[PDB]
RNA sequence: UUGCUCCACACAAUAUAGAUGGAUACGAAUAAGGCGUCCUUGUGGCGUCGCUGAACCAUAGCAGGCUAGCAACGGUGCACUUGGCGGAAAGGCCUUGGGUGCUUGCUGGCGAAUUGCAAUGUCAUUUUGCGUGGGGAUAAAUCAUUUGUAUACGACUUAGA
RNA sequence: GUCAAGCGUUCAUAGCGACAUUGCUUUUUGAUUCUUCGAUGUCGGCUCUUCCUAUCAUACCGAAGCAGAAUUCGGUAAGCG
């Protein structure tokens, strides 16, 4: 169809500082600072009044425009992750064998370890990602929770957690085992 | 000056031919800075010379000339057709050629 | 088919002694020339009336232009076509400023996107949409809002000389 | 804390638009827009400089940044009126672009003789100009 | 017009590239094409990799040195797609690939000389936006290509070698231009504006 | 039986995938940039440019002679020189200073003809050779003999004043 | 391969699947006598190399009427047996 304009709207508030050149979105705020590339689409941002910036696709088909709301989801994702800030939840579920999960350092490198997961003598080894803070809860038994400015890196990282701890060769309807995500959320939230 | 170039350099493309069937005795020719059939009827009748050396001296010289004339223009893009009294001996494919002004009108 | 021209045709389907002064049927045809006109005249009345060629006359030819060439009109196209595996009605519109230019447009839009070619093609009817918000399409609704304005990014320069020196730019 | 959104200029097919035909009958006319018919095609009219109003793809025109005051759909008349109310053949004049286009015309208008005028006239100021490079 | 010709092939489309430079060579034109680790092809590079899979499965069964030879390096695909729209085999398509040389990244005399582009071949200019392409550095490295962090050092080392020369050569048409301003109004500047110059 | 190489100029032969004013250097982006400028030195403000190199530089003189001055202290060529930078294939780029011409920036004086109405009308750059007068240098390999870490033969690998 | 009446304790499609229907192979077997009668040495074996994938095993997976063990259906895959 390839209609003419297609427009949508960011809200930048009170604390938030967005600048824009060519395609490289900078977004400063509160609680750090974060880059995306948005290279890759061909849209046209616009600044309008200083708590607002349009974004907006000339002469679009119906794959350019759904790239559109794309990227005000993205952008409003940096500027969520850095006035309120991202948190994942992740409980351990097991039968049998606890999950040993303790936050290691080889090499400098900041990894997670995973003992014990089904009774595995293989230790596995999850690096954590920058800006992700690992934490892991008090008051709430067997529950990690990972803390950053980046929805990417947060979620990624508590994807990883998840991923390595895969059952192998066993009915997983039954074997219920792992890691998983139960709540994703905002850091100052309330 | 440092220059005194009274001719327009051109190029001896190819003869005139099909995909398979050359035509020796026309030559299509490209004129510098020619790139239309209207701006190349300016250059039809002008004289072309393809200046060449050897190692045999024969009337006190050891440079040799062959001479012919633009007769037509050649497709779209201010390729000409030029004749040539013995035929361009098809090594010089890609070589320069001289387009002199003479016979001029304008 | 450089451009269409719309003609009217009349036919008569030739007097008899029974018949003196038949009935003289009109129709409207988009075409190149008047040699096509005439052709689209018989074929289209061979679906109508006890008529062909050989037992009719053309009694007049003459093209029609268009009133107001310089006026923007938001047209509907009323089209009967043959599709590989039966025949369709079909509607569109198409904003123009000529009849015989709409139908350019068609022939083009058929032809791209049903692979509808000229043979298959009846064109049922072309009228001028005289009002706004009778127009249905939103692809011809797009360019009827107030004060529309709209910028052409990747500016695509041509060139008449097959090097550069300059690295060019698409701004526009 | 000033948002910095870059400011990703566009001149746009719009009604008033101040166009340059580059192919055509015309080649070189100004003319403006007058409504806009699809998303490549646009009528437009050249009242002052004998253009004809005419449906025109944006494929054998320029857009300029001229823009005047032009309602939507107004006919001959009105877009000549408008025209030489907003002066835009002056604007367009006083443009680094028309004066190129002019400066082709005049150096491709010079005769042989004045090409020698050119030659002696540049040398005088290329002896201004090199001595002044040395003194600062 | 010039004696010959360097081409930057940044941002060039392969085939429109070797096309235009096939047929420059038999007209007579020496070309030199460099930055040939940063030419492009259409297509995602997945899309291109399987391309070369492709072609590097075909060989000579009874002895693999006999058959066609599967070269690596961005100057060798760019040859190879130049080869076969030229004709290789005669003697006038050996002239013609004679007066060609192509490199990767901007070598000596090279890096000192006026470079080129084709407007026919350019991606910008030629692919719609919203195309993937592959850069050829990237599909190189992954066929069997060594020296892409080679030339990426010493391009980057080029680079800064010839940013420090416009540096200087913008301070220079400084004090040209603000010279001829100031030479403007003059009464030959005045006669040379009539004259169109 | 004065052999070899380099430097310069003197002449022969050799040819030419094709001189005939100049290959005239940012990088990156292209839904963005370039240049100028300002400050708080930024993903900054302001101005301005594109819409092709149709540019820019060069460019007048018996293929460019001989000669007179005016202005300015500029431009350019050749040879020496000074210092720096360049290893991707550097083999070039930028400098200092003197000598040496030329200068059409400006104004003069003399020459040109008969190539006869046009004939590329010969002006380039490679290889070599011979000659001159200036510098430099003062070996190896192979056969034949030998070894057996090698080997059909060659080849290999060793040794011998 | 499509469709799904039914089988599969209920439940068409975990695994199956009638009556129909649409294709693939040239390694099975059938049709031309196209080439060979101034002869292309006729089967099997042994030896030895390479190729295909319509995958038996091995690598990694998805599904189950997969609790485990063992299976079955399916994917990438001819690298290696
Ligand atoms: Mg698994
Ligand atoms: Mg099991
Ligand atoms: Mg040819
Ligand atoms: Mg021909
Ligand atoms: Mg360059
Ligand atoms: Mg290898
Ligand atoms: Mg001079
Ligand atoms: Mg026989
Ligand atoms: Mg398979
Ligand atoms: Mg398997
Ligand atoms: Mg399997
Ligand atoms: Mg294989
Ligand atoms: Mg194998």
């Amino acid at each position: 169809m390839k209609y003419i304009q297609t427009e949508q709207q960011i809200e930048v508030p009170e604390g938030v500082t967005v600048s824009i050149k060519s395609r490289i979105v900078k977004v400063v705020g509160p609680r750090g600072t974060l880059t995306k590339n948005l290279k890759h689409i061909d849209v046209t941002f616009t600044k309008v009044n200083n708590q607002l910036i349009k974004v907006a696709v000339h002469n679009g088909g119906r794959k350019h425009v759904a790239a559109l709301r794309t990227v005000k989801s993205l952008v409003d994702n940096m500027i969520t992750g850095v006035t309120k800030g991202y948190k994942y939840k992740m409980r351990y579920v097991y039968a049998h064998f606890p999950i040993n999960v303790n936050i290691v350092e080889k090499d400098g490198a900041k990894f997670i370890e995973v003992r014990n997961f089904l009774g595995d003598k293989k230790i596995r080894n999850v690096p954590v990602r920058d800006g992700v803070t690992i934490e892991f809860s008090t008051n709430v038994k067997d529950e990690i929770v990972l803390s950053g400015n980046s929805v990417e890196d947060v979620s990624q990282n508590a994807a990883d957690l998840q991923q390595i701890c895969r059952v192998r060769n066993k009915d997983i309807r039954k074997f219920l085992d792992g890691i998983y995500v139960s709540h994703k959320g905002f850091i100052t939230e309330d | 000056a440092e220059s005194h170039r009274l001719y327009v350099k051109g190029k001896h493309l190819s003869y005139q031919r099909s995909k398979r069937v050359n035509n020796p005795n026309v030559s299509l020719i490209k004129i510098e800075g020619v790139a239309t059939p209207q701006d190349a009827q300016f250059y039809l009748g002008k004289r072309i010379a393809y200046v060449y050396r050897a190692s045999k001296e024969v009337r006190g010289s050891k440079i040799r000339v062959m001479w012919g004339k633009v007769t037509r223009t050649h497709g779209n893009s201010g390729v000409v057709r030029a004749t040539f009294r013995n035929n361009l001996p098809a090594k010089t494919f890609g070589a320069s050629v001289r387009i002199f002004l003479y016979p001029s009108n304008i | 088919m450089a451009h269409f021209k719309e003609y009217q045709v009349i036919g008569r389907r030739l007097p008899t002694e029974s018949v003196p002064e038949p009935k003289l049927f009109r129709m409207r045809i988009f075409a190149s020339n008047e040699v096509i006109a005439k052709s689209r005249y018989w074929y289209f009345l061979q679906k109508l009336h006890k008529v062909k060629k050989a037992s009719g006359e053309i009694v007049s030819i003459n093209q029609i232009n268009e009133a107001h060439p310089t006026k923007v009109k938001n047209f509907g196209v009323w089209v009967r076509y043959d599709s590989r595996s039966g025949t369709h009605n079909m509607y569109k519109e198409i904003r123009d400023v000529s009849r015989v230019a709409a139908v350019e447009t068609l022939y083009q839009d058929m032809a791209a996107r049903h692979r509808a070619r000229f043979r298959s093609i009846h064109i049922l009817k072309v009228a001028e949409i005289e009002k706004t918000a009778d127009v249905k399409r939103q692809y011809v609704k797009q360019f009827l809002t107030k004060d529309l304005k709209f910028p052409l990014p990747h500016r695509v320069q041509k060139s008449t000389k097959t090097f550069s020196y300059k690295r060019p730019s698409t701004f526009y | 804390t000033d948002s910095i959104v870059k400011a990703s200029n566009w001149r746009l097919v719009e009604v008033g638009r101040v166009v340059l035909i580059k192919k055509g009958q015309s080649a070189g006319k100004l003319a403006a827009i007058v409504e806009i018919i699809d998303q490549k095609k646009v009528l437009i009219d050249g009242p002052k400089a004998g253009v004809p109003r005419q449906a025109i793809n944006l494929g054998q025109v320029v857009l300029t940044p001229l823009t005047f005051a032009l309602p939507r759909g107004a006919r001959t008349a009105t877009v000549s009126k408008k025209w030489a109310a907003a002066a835009v053949c002056e604007k367009w004049a006083a443009s680094s672009w028309a004066k190129k286009i002019a400066q082709r015309e005049r150096r491709a208008a010079l005769t042989d003789f004045e090409r020698f005028q050119v030659m002696v006239l540049r040398k005088q100021k290329r002896y201004t100009v090199k001595k002044a490079l040395a003194k600062a | 017009v010039e004696p010959v010709v360097v081409i930057d092939g940044k941002g060039h489309l392969v085939g429109r590239l070797a096309s235009v430079v096939a047929k420059q060579l038999l007209n007579g034109q020496k070309i030199v094409v460099v930055r040939a680790e940063e030419l492009n092809i259409s297509g995602e590079f997945f899309r291109n990799k399987l391309k070369y899979h492709d072609f590097l499965r075909k060989a000579t069964a009874f002895n693999k040195t006999r058959g066609p030879f599967h070269f690596r390096a961005p100057s060798r695909i760019f040859y190879k797609a130049l080869r076969g729209m030229v004709s290789h085999k005669t003697a006038r398509g050996k002239a013609a690939l004679e007066r060609l040389k192509v490199f990767e990244g901007i070598p000596p005399p090279y890096d000192k000389k006026k470079r080129v582009v084709v407007p026919q071949a350019l991606r910008v200019l030629r692919l719609k936006p919203g195309r993937k392409y592959t850069t050829l550095g990237k599909l190189s490295t992954s066929v069997g290509w060594k020296y892409e962090d080679v030339v990426a050092k010493l391009e980057a080392k080029r680079k800064v070698s010839s940013a420090e020369y416009y540096a200087k050569k913008r301070a220079f048409t400084k004090k040209v231009a603000s010279a001829n301003a100031t030479a403007a109004e003059s009464d030959v500047a005045k006669q040379l504006a009539a004259l169109g110059y």
